[PDB]
């Protein structure tokens, strides 16, 4: 029953007594559902350490992965570029869950096709797909440029994509001179920033290899910056703004902040701004070429360093004060632009947050989990704010992150308690922050669900999930959010000790138990 | 006008035209055909239909993604079909198993990868009642026999496990994966209970079938049923268990929801059971009047005058509902795209708003779902079928939502209620009904200019 | 008792038992507590509308106030003026809240002296202790100028500021040609924002009423805009930054968001930018004035349209997208400046993030508090987002301010269940909320105390709070954020939309109880 | 720091006053002498601030209200006058309570009388009755009301005593009219004495006709201690593990009946000399109860002052308490384990109001630190005779120390740590020293006891420690 005056949705709605004695017939008639007693019984049990014993000795089963297939950072990848359209070779339901996931993180229209592989394709391969899709697409939404990734289908029947696209323009479907980059993508390999290493690499290779004898480093004084597999647009902004303070000249390769921020102003637009081919065509006149996330950008690195000849710096990602200090260095460096005093002042800034909420964030243990270098840049700067980060987990990680990670814990004093963990997923990370509990959890949206789970064993033993990562889908605009820099250690250290004030505030609300803590002063 | 639409419906080739149409619908609109490569469908694919739809819901078994992480990443959550239980001890509907495959599973095949990913779930989940396989595209290229497997298993640990061959490349959409969904349900779990005779029967024993639970839409469907005196026996998929799925079988009668996802299930069940099958319209008063009649006509005269009871108890709160709403929502024009139901059946409840329907089409439903449609429309309206992206309202799903709405027209989401809901029964009318008004009449829409411009 | 590897502090050491036994019998044997069975009596007694009816019958008892005094606000705009010290005439006590008050909502440094009125000066004035005080002031700190406020003490005395500070350059305390503006700050009159346009006006007809003859209007090409009582820097930065993008010529006058943003190097500053006295003395020779804050600058709107001839524009504050709207298009035609195309898409940008969370937003009900620009501005935008603004208090609220923001909620749907109380503090609230519950309460810190209150009630009557306003004193750097607008809009509708989703998770975090409707994607 | 350097370094202070404040400021700045008992030798205190120089001090309601009465829970206070003081006031000093917020505790509330113009014109006794009788109406459990005049108060004439009289009598209510106006005195000792006085004339002997009250030989109570975060609890949980009963606690989760019941016990353990030191001699010279002085700031502090205290009742309750030193042993000794070695050889400036300037000193010792300079606010010459022999030779001690004078002492000490109030806190961590709050523990605490000296040690340990400090040099400069 509904009062037209108030009217409840399916919360609290099913909690009414008719509701809730139908589902209780329900259960009791035909659900045949083990006792409450065994439920609580055995939900202990996944809460005890011999459960994590038996979750660690996994070697076949994967629950509740932290990571993706590489087609969809590929997506990504050639969202950046101006008026490029993403192709996905291969089957149609990959492409609508790429167009899902985004639209659900970004909430904002994602632009997207395949060929729609389909059985017959599975014998004779997808070379008339390739050329009728390519067709279609160029004559539909007219883009600037088509860049090819494949599913895993078209991966494992061995579809050749630069021969299929070669016979596409021989036979009139595209013209010759239009431009369809391509990469293979597999799914079975690697996490979707592989799948972003391995679309920038074969863009890259498209627009540059071949034009090479006219090219002199540093003869246009820019910088390129390639970003890696980015979800927030402020990282974007960020660099861009810390670059252009500075007065140096950059080239931010695959650049998608313009197209996954358009304003609704009664008109679709399918593109909007990227970069642009000839920045890409004379991304190797640049001095240097500095990737963000160097961590899942080697292909792109072999690429510049042996085609391009760039002395690509060892930088880590901007991430926290010492890395963005580092980066800021090294931009000047190369450059010879001085770091300006509006740089100053804003990491002066930043520490003054870091002085002033040093008391709040200090002892703190975390849980987190994200891809390698986003991982690692946090897990870096939660040792510069004196906080403990218990449990470091990345499904996409591997052993030579693992030990870069480790030679970062082992320099601060409060990487003591901190295990890496990678292949782990996250009921490996419920195991952990219920056998070692930490105070928050440092994550996407899924890690909701681990929270959940915290809750059910007590209100003492709820672990708190801040919501840093991708992909985010409970919460509204924070996609927008910066990470990177001065400005996004700002944000980060904010809604660290904010969190922390707030389940401090949450626990001492208590009128006459526990409100004699519950302070007007913070 | 006809001859307008006519004149509004692209390479030689981009078909296109024969999925367009202007209100036998063979020989109107041609329906479930391949997608044109390259333009931006919307459709998804067998595994989305299989594991997403009908598989996934059954909340006490365990249903792992045979193949790379992707697909099974990217289905976690991301549908709303409710369910009540433990999740991680007795329900696992919102996780995700996976075999998360990699070269050497490509090169060398996963079976052995298989069995040992069956142990370990048996090890960490003890209280699963049944383990689905769904195959993701890898699975059915690179040789893999994951029935054998199943069966191996399923005699060794004495649980029913269910392979289900939904390769995301066969067939044309999430049609194709429905009905491999619906035949393995009828091959390995439908018939369990065959010579079981413990379970005690009712003459007013009914199933739910089809219905998905989208925001709880199928309790509020089962409050009304119940309380006309039927005993639900089953209810699958959407809070679903493999018991009801067994049960299915004792039921005098079935009432199936999605016509288009469980009519091969619903007509095995005729053939080889005898029960008659018959679809529900449960989407605002007048269809959940109209179906609620239906019902009881069924059943002896006891079950129709409860039916007419609860439509006397339940006649004020929507009256009331209507009162409030229908004056804000009066002459406002409504286009729809959606997958293979909702189309048509979401027509009742704007007709008892005051709204009209000019625009429907379907992602993936055949000609039978397309001449029900004919009828449940007016003409001159334009009906498409797997429509690419290139009135007051439109409602249709996520992917068409943003574009839509920055095209600036008021927008619903008919897949997932909007994360909303239930829509189905009254309390379900109330909802949509308050919807409805909150998205049609927002300021937002009235902002769009900037007034400099 | 403590443990050295996990050290308690107050809470929870507080809820161990030999503590719990401790208190239990101190309360039983020496408090002469009433009985928890009559607590609980007169607690759901204050919870009632009978309750509410005594409550709001009240003449002479305030509760819980929702404003502070006129100094407090003369400090605050004398502080936005360049090397300006803020100098209260009168006892140092209130010198000492003062600084303590904005210490803890800004988290920075606030200079600001007092000449320490004793008795002795309650009979004979303060005359020499505003020379002692004038000349020690301008020898220890050196500044370029001293503004100079009034206690309660120096106002019911009648101290003549300006016969004062004459007398004080004549003996030679202070040099002749030293600026030292005065204004009289009644705290028994107005409130703090009140105090903030006495101060501005008092140093506007310091430096501009006696070089009158050789101002002409529009001479310079530049608008003044008075940003009135601001609290959050991001405010001061957007309109600098909106006015920088239009290309419009502007003079910040009271501009303190560079000393209260100083970065932590290594040395303290005293003084950091601010408004300079040329610009003050030019301000004359704009071609207008804008009142960022029109509510509480009606005596700088009569000086600034009396003395300086300015046609000072009749514009709400710049909150929410028509005010900002409205505020740019005022802009343009004073300037003659077109509104240019990234403040477009930036409008075009929040009236996406409105369409994207229209659906968790619209129809919510909230409680709110503040000063009355602020307070009309957030009314108008909540009505811009289909939200309803049930509670809406200013204590500092006069009737004609309430006429308007009837006339605002009058034009809406959205209003017609809102309510505008004046003259009303936070106890009226308290009662307003328990017996006609909002969704959520919007204001600063100390409405904390009315969300424990509501939990007291039970769990289903908690009605949190989302901190905007000031002072935010249990959150670590919201003084950051920006109210003012797109970017403000955009803030302020996350924070929102943010706060009902996070609200909705907890409601729905019951694992086989509420967790049916604990959903990934909102 | 040799003593001719310190008295070189505040001649160069005092350089830039002018002669008037120059001369007036070199008697509260002086280098200590431990082996001077009489400090009205070396240094003044209790004096004027000479205008227009950012003292510290606050007025005589912020000792009266925000210390004295304010702590007291189920009490009514109203801050009579305009509305700043209060709001300033509210919930800004963490003296811990339990109780129902607005039923029967009203620590953490702001009532005021919100003078208009038309009050300050024509007086507020009308108003200040009508107040009472709404208090009344709306606080039912309220067992007092207090009435704390702001500045206006004493300057337009207000009689709030009759009042007061008028109203208590006709409501049987206990009305305490404070005359605190914040003009009155220099600092807030004189608000301190003014509280004390209004608790004597008005509250202190409501039961001196009253015998019902069971006492036992071990009756104490606990004076001026506030409950800072705890601290009253964490001092009274060792008090009672001796054997002893607390009775009283003024005033941090104070209630009025057990001020009433003062005057019953056997030992008064005063823990804040300065703000209680008058009702204490008033107690002792009216009723003969002995007063003394404790100190449970660390360990060792806290070992001298419950064994001084056990030595004033008999050998029961010595054992008691070498009992509750041998287990308290343990814990605090590893605290001194855990931590000493990472604050070992650490200087420390500290600047606070009255009573913990000194009263900290040996916790930092306790911990391997030296405290190089000291001061106070408010402080009188008997808090600095006991002030010298526990600071060391050559040190600094400043009475009232301005905002210039304090911050170039920093500069040419270069203390490791700085213990003083929040209007000197981001002062100095933007000039790079680590500071830690002594007036509210920094939102942490308790620190008094040994349970306090664990969370004590910690904090010293988090702030000297932090990263943060290692990181405000950019690297490019
Ligand atoms: S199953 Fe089908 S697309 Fe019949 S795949 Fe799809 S929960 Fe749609 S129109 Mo999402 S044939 Fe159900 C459907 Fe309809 S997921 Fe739901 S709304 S009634
Ligand atoms: S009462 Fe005094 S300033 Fe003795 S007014 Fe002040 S809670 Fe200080 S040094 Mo804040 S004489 Fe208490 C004090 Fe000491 S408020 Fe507290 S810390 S021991
Ligand atoms: S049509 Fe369907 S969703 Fe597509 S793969 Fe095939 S079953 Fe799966 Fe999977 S991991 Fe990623 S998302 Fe694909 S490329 Fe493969
Ligand atoms: S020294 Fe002390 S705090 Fe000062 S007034 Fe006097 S009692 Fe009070 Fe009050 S309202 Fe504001 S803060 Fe003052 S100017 Fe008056
Ligand atoms: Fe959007
Ligand atoms: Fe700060």
């Amino acid at each position: 029953s509904q009062q037209v005056d108030k009217i409840k949705a399916s919360y609290p709605l099913f909690l009414d007594q008719d509701y809730k004695d139908m589902l209780a017939k329900k259960r009791d008639g035909f659900e045949e559902k083990y006792p409450q007693d065994k439920i609580d019984e055995v939900f202990q049990w996944t809460t005890t350490k011999e459960y994590q014993e038996l979750n660690f000795q996994r070697e076949a089963l994967t629950v509740n992965p932290a990571k993706a297939c590489q087609p969809l950072g590929a997506v990504l990848c050639a969202l950046g570029f101006e008026k490029t359209m993403p192709y996905v070779h291969g089957s149609q339901g990959c492409v609508a869950y790429f167009r899902s996931y985004f639209n659900r993180h970004f909430r904002e229209p994602v632009s997207c096709v395949s060929d729609s592989m389909t059985e017959d394709a599975a014998v004779f391969g997808g070379q008339q797909n390739m050329k009728d899709g390519l067709q279609n697409c160029k004559a539909t939404y007219k883009p600037d440029m088509i860049a090819v990734s494949t599913t895993c289908m078209a991966e494992v029947i061995g579809d050749d994509l630069n021969a299929f696209i070669n016979n596409s323009k021989k036979e009139g479907f595209i013209p010759d001179e239009f431009p369809v980059p391509f990469a293979h993508t597999p799914s079975f390999v690697g996490s979707h920033v592989t799948g972003w290493d391995n679309m920038f690499e074969g863009i890259a290779r498209y627009f540059t290899l071949k034009s090479m004898d006219d090219k002199v480093v540093g003869s246009n004084k820019k910088i390129n910056i390639v970003p890696g597999f980015e979800t927030y647009l402020g990282n974007f902004r960020v660099i861009k703004r810390m670059l252009s303070e500075m007065g140096v000249g950059y080239s931010l390769l695959s650049d998608p902040e313009e197209v996954l921020d358009t304003p609704a102003d009664g008109q679709f637009r399918m593109y909007a701004g990227g970069t642009t081919q000839e920045e890409m065509k004379d991304a190797p006149n640049a001095l240097n070429t500095v990737l963000l996330q160097p961590w899942h950008l080697e292909k792109t690195k072999k690429f510049v360093e042996g085609t391009w000849k760039h002395e690509v710096p060892k930088l880590n990602i901007p991430m926290g004060l010492d890395w963005t200090d580092e980066f800021l260095m090294k931009v000047s460096e190369i450059s010879g632009q001085p770091i300006p005093a509006s740089l100053t002042k804003e990491r002066g800034r930043l520490v003054d947050m870091m002085t002033d909420s040093h008391t709040w964030l200090h002892g703190k243990r975390f849980a987190l989990w994200g891809d390698p270098d986003f991982v690692m840049g946090l897990v870096k700067f939660l040792l510069e704010l004196g906080c403990e980060p218990v449990h470091i987990l990345c499904h996409n990680g591997n052993k030579r992150w693992k030990k870069a990670v480790d030679a970062i814990l082992a320099a601060s004093p409060y990487g003591k308690n901190a295990t890496v963990y990678i292949g782990k997923d996250l009921w490996h990370l419920r195991s952990l922050v219920f056998t070692d509990k930490p105070d928050f959890m440092i994550g996407n949206s899924y890690g909701k669900f681990i929270q959940r789970d915290t809750l059910h064993k007590g209100k003492e033993f709820e672990v708190p999930l801040i919501r840093i990562g991708f992909p985010i889908f409970d919460r509204h605009h924070l996609h927008r959010s910066t990470t990177l820099g001065y400005e996004g250690a700002m944000q980060i250290l904010t809604t660290l000790v904010n969190s922390i004030l707030e389940r401090l505030d949450e626990e001492t609300r208590g009128m006459q138990a526990t409100d004699y803590n519950h302070d007007l002063v913070r | 006008s006809r001859e307008e639409v006519e004149s509004l419906i692209y390479p030689e080739k981009a078909d296109r035209n024969k999925h367009l149409a202007v209100n036998q619908s063979k020989k109107c609109i041609i329906s479930n055909k391949k997608s044109q490569p390259g333009l931006m469908t919307i459709r998804g694919c067998a595994y989305a239909g299989s594991k997403g739809v009908v598989w996934g819901p059954i909340k006490d078994m365990i249903h792992i993604s045979h193949g790379p992480v992707g697909c099974g990443q990217y289905s976690r959550a991301g549908r709303r079909n409710y369910y009540i239980g433990t999740t991680g001890v007795n329900a696992f509907v919102t996780m995700n198993f996976t075999s998360d495959f990699q070269e050497k599973d490509i090169v060398f095949g996963g079976d052995k990868k298989l069995a040992k990913l069956i142990d370990e779930v048996e090890t960490l989940f003890p209280l699963n009642k049944g383990i689905s396989v769904q195959s993701e595209c890898p699975i059915g290229l690179i040789g893999d026999d994951i029935e054998s497997v199943s069966k191996v298993k399923g005699a060794e640990l004495s649980k029913t496990i269910v392979p289900v061959r939904c390769e995301g490349f066969r067939g044309v959409s999430q049609s194709l994966g429905h009905h491999i969904a619906n035949d393995a349900v009828r091959d390995w779990v439908l018939g369990k209970r065959d010579e079981d005779t413990t379970f005690a029967s009712t003459p007013y024993d009914v199933a739910i079938i089809g219905d998905y639970n989208i925001g709880g839409d199928a309790w509020s469907s089962r409050i009304l049923l119940e309380e006309m005196g039927l005993r639900c026996v089953a209810q699958w998929s959407g809070d679903g268990s493999i018991s009801e799925i067994e049960l299915t079988p004792k039921v005098k009668l079935n009432l199936v929801h999605c016509y288009r996802s469980m009519n091969y299930i619903s007509r095995h069940m005729e053939e080889k059971y005898g029960i008659p099958w018959m679809e529900y319209n449960f989407f605002g008063p007048t269809k959940t009047i109209e179906s609620l009649r239906a019902i009881a006509a069924k059943f002896d005269e006891s079950i129709q005058k409860k039916c007419e009871e609860v439509i006397a108890k339940y006649k004020p709160e929507w009256e009331a509902v209507v009162a409030k709403y229908r004056p804000r929502l009066e002459g406002k024009r409504v286009m729809l795209y959606i997958g293979g139901l909702r189309p048509r059946h979401v027509i009742g409840a704007y007709e008892d708003l005051g709204m009209e329907v000019v625009g429907t089409g379907y992602e993936f439903a055949h000609n039978d779902d397309y001449d029900r449609t004919m009828k449940e429309m007016g003409d001159s309206t334009l009906l498409y079928d797997d429509v690419t992206g290139y009135p007051d309202l439109i409602g249709s799903g996520i992917k068409e939502k943003f574009i839509f709405q920055k095209m600036g027209i008021p927008f619903r989401e008919m897949h997932s209620w909007d994360y909303s809901g239930p829509y189905h029964g009254f309390d379900g009318f109330a909802i949509f009904a308050r919807d409805m008004d909150m998205t049609l009449n927002n300021p937002c829409w009235k902002k769009l200019q900037a007034p400099w411009e």
